[PDB]
């Protein structure tokens, strides 16, 4: 009984389609995401053997406990679609719109956001999940708590140590080894997309729009950015995957020290 | 210059 357990509100957006909603049981704000079966790329199976979109498999693997990941609360199957019930922060703004409205972010704020994204991606990898579409569009800001949340695992995969030869994420966040050879390893590709994301935050837009820029390996800074932040970005965007930092090396980097707490981030920068 | 979203 899906139409009798949630009250459906306005469209949030589409690409499937996502609606705002309220769980009738306890007025919990939710998001209601509709996925068309005819569009499902990769399929998986639950423990029960029931075949579901891989997105549902990945979301279940990361939705245990609290984290900076949007949690799946429930899901339903329909004749031609799956319906996903997700948490919904309120008030919320995605990081793309946030950067559009505010311009390049102060480094203190970019540091807090980037730190929280790294903790969220670490949690995904610990749960066996590779997101494969890290970008400002896929990050929500809980404006009152100052907490960031990863969304949209529809391009993700189970994490493995061997080479990936498929990709359906965002090309301008994809690494040069995907552009050149249609091959990448999961962790170093993630670190590349995190370098794009960090440049995006401190410069106000992504560095590369074209394949030639992605493989050229030259990072021009269009805004005043500290030498320490430039170095971290350029390290994340190393052309050779094995030259990129691990997550531990990113979080131990000097630019990453003395991060603000989420509550402080909201009070200083979002309220 | 033009900042835009990029679809997957
Ligand atoms: O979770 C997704 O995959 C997702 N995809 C979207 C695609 C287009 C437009 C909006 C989308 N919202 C989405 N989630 C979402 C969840 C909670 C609050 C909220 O504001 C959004």
């Amino acid at each position: 009984p899906l139409e009798s357990q949630y009250q459906v509100g306005p469209l949030l957006g589409s690409g499937g389609s996502v609606y705002s909603g309220i769980r009738v049981s306890d007025n919990l704000p939710v998001a209601i995401k509709h996925v068309e079966k005819d569009r499902i790329s990769d399929w998986g199976e639950l423990p029960n053997g029931t075949r579901v979109p891989m997105e549902v498999v990945l979301l279940k693997k990361v939705s245990s406990g609290f984290s900076g990941v949007i949690r799946l609360l429930d899901w339903f199957e329909r004749p031609d679609s799956f319906v996903l019930i997700l948490e919904r922060p309120e008030p919320v703004q995605d990081l793309f719109d946030f950067i559009t409205e505010r311009g390049a972010l102060q480094e203190e704020l970019a540091r807090s956001f980037f730190w929280q994204v790294l903790e969220a991606v670490r949690h995904c990898h610990n749960c066996g999940v590779l997101h494969r579409d890290i970008k400002d569009e896929n990050i929500l800001i809980d404006l009152n708590r100052g907490e960031l949340k990863l969304i949209d695992f529809g391009s993700g995969a189970l994490l493995k140590d061997t080479v990936y030869t498929d990709f359906d994420g965002t090309r301008v966040y994809s690494p040069p080894e995907w552009i050149r050879y249609h091959r990448y390893h999961g962790r170093s590709a993630a670190v590349w997309s995190l370098g794009i994301l960090l440049y995006d935050m401190v410069c106000g837009d992504i560095p590369f729009e074209h394949d030639e820029e992605i493989i050229g390996g030259q990072v021009f800074f269009r805004q005043r950015v500290s030498s320490e932040c430039q170095h971290l970005i350029r390290w994340c965007l190393a052309l050779r995957p094995s030259d990129r930092p691990t997550f531990e090396e990113i979080q131990n980097h000097p630019w990453m020290q003395d991060v603000l707490l989420p509550q402080e981030t909201a009070e200083i920068h979002l309220h | 210059r033009k900042r835009r979203r990029h679809p997957s």
